């Protein structure tokens, strides 16, 4: 307001996002003839899909005969039957054509005797629809499989004309009518306020890892585009499933691949026993990750903890030979010598369950579009889509599988681009904002900017952190819960009075991380109260007082005569939360999952069953 | 924006800014690789220096080599000090000498590891002084 | 308790009038990361939020954090704090560069220069592309092996003498090794052409072996080996 | 598509390994054609070498040319000295033998 700049651009469509999902629809855009933009308040390659370890499936068949459906059987039993089947059916069948584009494009993936694409086993997946043992169908380069992935795709990206806004801090939609218009956006290099508009935005921000104590997400993982949907008064999904990865390092909390127990590593408690091989009769410690770490927290509970706080639990793999162990995995090997001085080829790793990935985020078509809930109907945002991390097409539900979110990030990065190409054509009228739109976000900018009360942002970020990591961690009760709940609320009225010290223009680090401050909030309330409210273990949501997984029916006993159960009695539903932003109050509500795919004759309809590994 | 464009809109930016330089000299951390490529470059520029001051004076300056040899014996002193005369001139050839050797099977591909580095660093810089030893007692 | 100092170079864009200089910090080792990251994220939370730096992955390999402590440029999550306390650890942005604020350097050159090497897979005939994987043997995919693990840091680049007083016009050790990726990788068809892309005094010819860029990358890679290897292509490639 | 920035490096290598093969060479064999040589190679190796300096230090294209130009002088100056030496006075190889004996 005369004290700040205000830049208008104009674009066919905008990308919020600069990691996998984001680039790829990004130059996606760009090739299909679309002006596109590219808003990231990160370098492309500093993006946390850099930090990618494992790999990416797709059922290419190069180490054994396989099946795409096979693969699409193992997500949506991996998903506890909240993963929307249609979806599911898209990036599986998709799997394949999206890796061999990546290794068109250059991604240097490790090779076979044939000089095909190595793939190994991971956890969660079989083949022959279950009946036929484990599955290797996990694409990889080496250890840095998301390094090469993201360098590839930038290195792609350049090929084009599309514009990127480097280092811009993305503030909030610009929204008008219930349309979506573009972005407003914080320049970080100078200061100023950037309108961005376009015909449609693509929110690729990825997940909020920050909102707990300890995450192997980078952090710059703050649910920036979570946050935009929500002030925008929009609905978010499912965002109580949060992921607990089994291996991640005691110290830093820095992340230890899958990849070293699908190569033969072993997870041992502190009397030496294989532990894994009682939870999972068959797939043992390569169960599913919603298990795995359900496990390893239970051993430390009952004294079995691996350190002088008894706290922790073993990862082996030198028993492994010294060839393999610096081929397949010379990543984490590098990792576990510097955070723990632990040399892999003779001591085991120190690992513990700690949070990872964000199957929650913004409902989302199986196309890619931002869905709104009216009248108990899905409704399609107009102009607005989502993809990777920051969405929730639910091709994850309950509990995501290994190696299957830079699978989700190139399978909808690319469909967002498709169903803008597909829609409209480039060059068509942009949809004109209002002269004072994006007012309140300059106006929530300028009062965090000169905020002078008596709580440090970071202080407030640890009380908020510290809260969700004993109040919402692998189990949960309802008491647990509501404390949690009550004092989260508690801390969005401290936001009032935060302390902020940089008054400058030029990078405000200060001002940003209280702008990431607000994000996580929202995205951790949104958490609790739809954890506290969800009355069953389903995946990652474990309740201890409610143990059973509630579907329409009890799907343990045969379907033949059996009266089922209505909507708001049972709870094989998503979990959609909306949030107050003035008061910070939890209002949710609740939509049907998708069972039905895109063709029944070519991919069928898996129904629920046991859940078990 | 071209890569190009993007260079030459970095340059105009900086220039035209009070963003000040980053310390280069002042700071970093000295080590023997580098400290061996300036004296490559000092010895390198020295020998140049000898060579062209040798080869001028014969086209500008009046009388013969023979000549200049019974100038130096002149107020001339002790041996010892003609030791060092023939020390001094012929040091920094023995180490660029030497030390463009190294270079040379650098070009090849071979021995730019950073403990080959430091040991053929340290065999050069033993050789310098034997041989110019060696040399200087002939 | 156990005191540990930090001379850190500052400099404010805002504030008129306003020189660079250095502040110290004062940090107790028992309630800090053994990583200088946790010492700078430290002192950010709790003493002094005005120190602006960039930062993201904090386990080293996305090379945000890249600048010089005590001398060499490394990253900061990955450099494990002195712990001499009669020391002090000495904190500076990467040498020869435009300051923009504090430790934050502007590296928008050093990424135009990664864009003009062209580093993507590029065939002659593209028309089969995304339908069928392209065949690499192990071999040929182990001459990737040290070359495509790069970062991007710019520890290395920034640590070049020729890149301080040439960096407008020479590429300097990152750029370079990644020209060098493309060019023995297999499955690339434009070997020639990257090739005379760099005829010229200045694009890769600036190098003179210092190989301070080897010294000092923090991944352990060998950019100037693989310069010696593109000088010895440049000689040798035909038509 | 011509490529004299690569010949040209190749080039400085190869009088590199002449200057290195001469020097003993001129100790082993002292005579008149050695003394040409000794003062093509050192010319020439020390010409490229004081480009090199030249082309790292000096900034401007202006200021490049011009010195250019006067190392090309000073180099040109170097060799006519040397070879004057050669044919009316004593040469190089025995004005060393010279010198040394002092
Ligand atoms: C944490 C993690 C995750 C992970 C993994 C290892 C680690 C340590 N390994 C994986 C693996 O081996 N295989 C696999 O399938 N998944 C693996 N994961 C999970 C997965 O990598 C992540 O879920 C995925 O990388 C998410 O990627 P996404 O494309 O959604 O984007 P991002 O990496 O999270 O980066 C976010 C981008 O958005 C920009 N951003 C964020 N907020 C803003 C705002 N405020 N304004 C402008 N831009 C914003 C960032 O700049 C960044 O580019
Ligand atoms: C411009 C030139 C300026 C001259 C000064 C620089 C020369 C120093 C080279 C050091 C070599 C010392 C050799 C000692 C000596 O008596 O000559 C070798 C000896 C071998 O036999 P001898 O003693 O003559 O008796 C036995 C056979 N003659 O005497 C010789 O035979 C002379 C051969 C020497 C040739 C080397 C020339 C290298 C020029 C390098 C220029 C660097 C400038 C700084
Ligand atoms: C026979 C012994 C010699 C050998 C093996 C040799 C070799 C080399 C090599 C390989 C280089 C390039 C180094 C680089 O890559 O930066 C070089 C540089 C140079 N040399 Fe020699 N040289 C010798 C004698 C001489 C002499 C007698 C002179 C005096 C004219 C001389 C003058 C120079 C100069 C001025 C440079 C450039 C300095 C630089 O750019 O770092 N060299 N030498
Ligand atoms: O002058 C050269 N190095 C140089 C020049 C000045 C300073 C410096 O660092 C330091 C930094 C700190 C302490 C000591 C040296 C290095 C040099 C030497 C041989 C070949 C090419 C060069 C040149 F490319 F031109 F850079
Ligand atoms: S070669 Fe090393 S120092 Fe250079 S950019 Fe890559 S990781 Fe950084
Ligand atoms: S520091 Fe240097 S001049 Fe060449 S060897 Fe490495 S780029
Ligand atoms: S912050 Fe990711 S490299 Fe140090």
């Amino acid at each position: 307001s005369t004290q700040y700049p205000v830049v208008d651009h104009e674009f066919d469509a905008v990308v919020v996002g600069a990691g996998g999902a984001g680039l790829r629809a990004a130059f996606g855009l760009s090739e299909a003839g679309f002006n596109t933009a590219c808003v990231t308040k990160l370098f492309p390659t500093r993006s946390h899909t850099v930090a990618a370890q494992g790999g990416i499936n797709a059922a290419l068949g190069n180490m054994e005969e396989d099946n795409w459906r096979w693969h699409f059987y193992d997500t949506v039993k991996g998903s506890d039957w909240l993963g929307d089947q249609d979806a599911i059916h898209y990036m599986t069948e998709q799997a394949p054509a999206s890796v061999v584009e990546l290794e068109n494009y250059g991604m240097p993936f490790s090779r076979t005797e044939d000089g095909k694409i190595y793939q190994r086993a991971f956890g969660g997946q079989s083949l022959k629809f279950g009946k036929g043992g484990q599955a290797h169908r996990c694409c990889c380069v080496a250890d840095r499989t998301g390094h090469s992935l993201l360098h590839t795709l930038y290195g792609r990206s350049l090929r084009y004309d599309t514009s990127y806004f480097v280092e811009y801090f993305a503030l909030d939609l610009l929204m008008e009518n219930g349309e979506c218009r573009g972005v407003i956006a914080l320049c970080i290099e100078d200061g100023s306020i950037h309108r961005i508009r376009a015909r449609n935005t693509v929110v690729a921000t990825g997940g909020y890892g920050r909102t707990y104590f300890s995450c192997t997400s980078a952090h710059t993982s703050t649910g920036d585009g979570t946050a935009m949907v929500t002030r925008a008064g929009l609905p978010c999904q499912d965002l109580e499933f949060v992921q607990f990865h089994p291996t991640g390092i005691y110290g830093a909390g820095c992340l230890i691949t899958e990849g070293c127990r699908g190569e033969g590593g072993i997870l041992i408690n502190s009397q030496g026993e294989r532990f894994m091989e009682r939870y999972a009769p068959v797939a043992k410690d390569l169960a599913s990750r919603d298990v795995v770490s359900r496990s390893m927290t239970l051993e430390i509970r009952e004294g079995r903890g691996c350190g002088p706080e008894k706290d922790h639990v073993y990862l082996q793999l030198h028993h492994l030979p010294p060839e393999q162990l610096a081929v397949r995995l010379p990543g984490i090997s590098e990792t576990a010598m510097i955070f723990a001085g632990v040399d892999v080829t003779k001591e085991p790793i120190p690992v513990l369950p700690t949070v990872h990935y964000n199957m929650g985020g913004i409902p989302t078509n199986y196309k890619g579009q931002v869905l709104r809930h009216v009248n108990g109907q899905d409704q399609v945002v107009p102009g607005l889509y989502a993809c990777g991390e920051a969405a929730c097409a639910s091709v994850h539900g309950a509990n995501r599988l290994g190696a299957n979110s830079l699978l989700d990030l190139v399978v909808f990065g690319r469909a967002c681009a498709l169903s803008i190409a597909e829609s409209c054509r480039p060059g068509d009228k942009v949809p004109s904002i209002k002269p004072n739109a994006g007012e309140e976000s300059v106006m929530n900018l300028d009062k965090l900017r000169f905020a002078n009360g008596t709580i440090r942002t970071s202080e407030l970020r640890l009380s908020m952190q510290k809260s969700m990591q004993s109040h919402a961690a692998v189990f949960r009760v309802g008491s647990v819960l509501q404390e949690g709940c009550e004092k989260i609320l508690r801390l969005y009225g401290d936001l009032q009075h935060l302390k902020t010290f940089d008054r400058g223009m030029v990078w405000n680090t200060d001002l940003v991380e209280t702008l990431e401050l607000q994000n996580l909030m929202l995205c951790a309330l949104q958490t609790i109260y739809g954890a506290e409210a969800r009355k069953e273990s389903r995946g990652a949501h474990a309740r201890e007082d409610f143990k059973e997984r509630v579907d329409e029916y009890d799907y343990s006993k045969p379907i033949q005569g059996q009266q089922k159960k209505p909507f708001q009695e049972h709870w094989r539903k998503h979990t959609l939360s909306y949030v107050d932003v003035k008061t910070g109050k939890v209002s949710l509500e609740y939509r049907p999952v998708i069972d039905k795919t895109l063709n029944e004759a070519d991919c069928a309809t898996v129904p629920p069953a046991i859940r078990s590994y | 924006t071209t890569a190009k464009e993007e260079m030459e809109r970095f340059w105009n930016k900086n220039l035209g800014s009070n963003r000040p330089l980053s310390p280069h000299i002042t700071i970093y951390r000295w080590s023997l690789p580098m400290a061996m490529s300036i004296c490559h470059r000092g010895t390198g520029i020295a020998l140049s220096a000898g060579v062209s001051l040798f080869g001028l004076s014969a086209l500008l300056l009046p009388g013969n080599f023979e000549s200049h040899l019974e100038l130096v014996k002149s107020l001339c002193l002790g041996p010892t000090l003609i030791y060092t005369a023939k020390f001094g001139i012929v040091f920094p050839l023995m180490y660029h000498t030497w030390n463009g050797i190294r270079h040379l099977i650098w070009d090849l591909g071979k021995g730019l590891t950073i403990p080959q580095l430091t040991q053929s660093g340290v065999v050069v810089l033993i050789l310098t002084v034997l041989s110019s030893v060696g040399l200087a007692a002939m | 308790p156990r005191i540990k100092k930090f001379a850190i170079y500052r400099w404010d864009p805002d504030k008129t009038g306003d020189k660079p200089h250095m502040q110290t910090y004062e940090i107790d080792l028992n309630n800090c990361g053994p990583m200088v990251l946790d010492a700078l994220i430290k002192i950010k939370n709790e003493i002094d939020s005005t120190l602006t730096f960039r930062r993201s992955c904090r386990e080293g390999i996305c090379g945000s954090c890249a600048m010089n402590i005590n001398g060499g440029n490394t990253l900061a999550c990955t450099r494990r704090i002195d712990t001499n306390l009669d020391k002090v650890s000495k904190i500076y942005p990467l040498p020869h560069m435009y300051v923009i604020k504090d430790l934050v350097p502007d590296l928008s050159n050093f990424y135009a220069q990664y864009k003009s090497i062209e580093p993507y897979l590029k065939k002659k005939d593209e028309s089969q592309e995304g339908k069928q994987q392209y065949l690499q043997s192990i071999e040929e995919r182990e001459k990737l092996d040290g070359l495509y693990e790069c970062i991007l840091c710019a520890c290395c680049s920034t640590s070049c003498p020729s890149y301080w007083w040439n960096g407008d016009k020479y590429l300097g050790p990152a750029v370079l090794m990644q020209a060098y990726r493309w060019m023995i990788d297999s499955r690339d068809d434009f070997t020639e052409e990257r090739l005379a892309k760099l005829q010229d005094p200045f694009s890769l010819y600036r190098c003179h072996t210092i190989m301070n860029c080897t010294g000092t990358c923090p991944k352990g890679l060998n950019p100037g080996k693989a310069i010696a290897e593109i000088k010895k292509m440049m000689a040798t490639y035909k038509e | 598509s011509s490529k004299a920035a690569s010949l040209h490096w190749t080039g400085e290598r190869v009088v590199s390994v002449l200057l290195l093969g001469l020097l003993p060479a001129a100790y082993l064999n002292p005579c008149s054609a050695m003394d040409y040589s000794l003062a093509a190679a050192l010319t020439l190796h020390g010409h490229w070498g004081i480009g090199q300096v030249v082309t790292d230090y000096v900034r401007g294209d202006a200021l490049q040319k011009a010195a250019k130009a006067g190392l090309l002088a000073l180099s040109a100056f170097t060799f006519a000295g040397l070879c004057y030496f050669n044919y009316h006075d004593v040469g190089i190889c025995k004005a060393v033998a010279m010198l040394w004996k002092l």
